[PDB]
């Protein structure tokens, strides 16, 4: 039980990382300002255009594109403090 | 009842975890975002005026 | 606008009904939770009312 997993553990190679952890602070400024900019844009098209159906879907596909790279910037924007 | 320098050992866990369940972080920060925009749309075009 | 006006006393009545069951025994978070699932309809449909009937008052 023990000598299956011994073995099997040298006989395995290491590790490689999806995102090197020195390179994550750059990708959080240059999602910061993106999801801002789109965000921005998506809460600005609210006024009165008075024509619901193309408000409703900018509004909608805007606010898309901003959850998802918001998402982004606050994952890369949190390892980068020292609470992983 | 175990000791400094002659019990050190190892421990050795086996376990899996998928390319799905990978990417499900950034989702649900996404999902929370995108469920939090909606209420400012509904709550912002929505008629208030007592007069007419 | 007669079923507006009808949902218009009840969430008067319905404000004076939790406020005496807060009266009798209750604690406060029943109270306020419940003012509140009571307390956002009757605000939409109590000034649409106050808009609909308006010039004769
Ligand atoms: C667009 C970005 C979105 C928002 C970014 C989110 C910010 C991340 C911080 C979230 C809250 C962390 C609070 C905290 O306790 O952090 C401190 C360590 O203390 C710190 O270093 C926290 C400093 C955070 C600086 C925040 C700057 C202002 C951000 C406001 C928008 C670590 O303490 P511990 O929790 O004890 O860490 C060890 C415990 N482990 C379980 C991890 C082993
Ligand atoms: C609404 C406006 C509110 C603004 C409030 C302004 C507050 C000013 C004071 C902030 C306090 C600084 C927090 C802090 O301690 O950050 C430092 C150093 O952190 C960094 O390295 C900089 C990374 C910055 C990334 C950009 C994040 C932008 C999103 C934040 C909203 C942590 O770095 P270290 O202490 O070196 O931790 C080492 C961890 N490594 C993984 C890097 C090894
Ligand atoms: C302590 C604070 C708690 C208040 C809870 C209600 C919150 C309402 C927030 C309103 C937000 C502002 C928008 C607004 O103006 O609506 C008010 C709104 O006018 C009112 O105040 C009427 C609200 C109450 C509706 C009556 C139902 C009874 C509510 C349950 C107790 C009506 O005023 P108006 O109709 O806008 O005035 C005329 C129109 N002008 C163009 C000239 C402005
Ligand atoms: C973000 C937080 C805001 C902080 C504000 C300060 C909060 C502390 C002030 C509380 C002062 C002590 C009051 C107190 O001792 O009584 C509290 C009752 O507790 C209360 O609810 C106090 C209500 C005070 C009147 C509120 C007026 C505002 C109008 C709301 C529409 C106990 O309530 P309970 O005992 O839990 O309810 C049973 C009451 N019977 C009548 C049913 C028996």
């Amino acid at each position: 039980t023990y000598e299956q997993l011994y073995k099997e553990f040298h006989s395995s190679k290491s590790f490689q990382p999806f995102i090197h952890l020195d390179t994550q602070p750059k990708f959080a400024i240059c999602g910061l300002i993106v999801t801002l900019a789109v965000l921005s844009s998506a809460l600005f098209a609210v006024g009165s255009k008075s024509s619901y159906i193309k408000k409703l879907f900018f509004y909608t596909i805007l606010s898309v594109i901003g959850s998802l790279f918001a998402g982004l910037t606050t994952v890369f924007a949190s390892n980068s403090f020292g609470v992983y | 009842n175990l000791i400094s320098q002659v019990a050190n050992g190892q421990v050795l866990i086996k376990y899996d975890y998928p390319k799905s369940s990978f990417f499900k972080k950034p989702l649900s920060i996404a999902c929370y975002i995108f469920t939090a925009l909606m209420g400012v749309f509904v709550l912002k075009t929505l008629n208030m005026n007592v007069t007419n | 606008t007669a079923v507006y006006f009808l949902g218009f006393i009840a969430t008067i009545v319905g404000f004076e009904v939790i406020f005496a069951r807060y009266y009798l025994g209750t604690s406060i978070f029943e109270t306020l939770f419940s003012s509140l699932y009571l307390g956002a309809p009757g605000l939409l449909t109590s000034t649409k009312f106050l808009r609909s009937f308006g010039q004769t008052i």
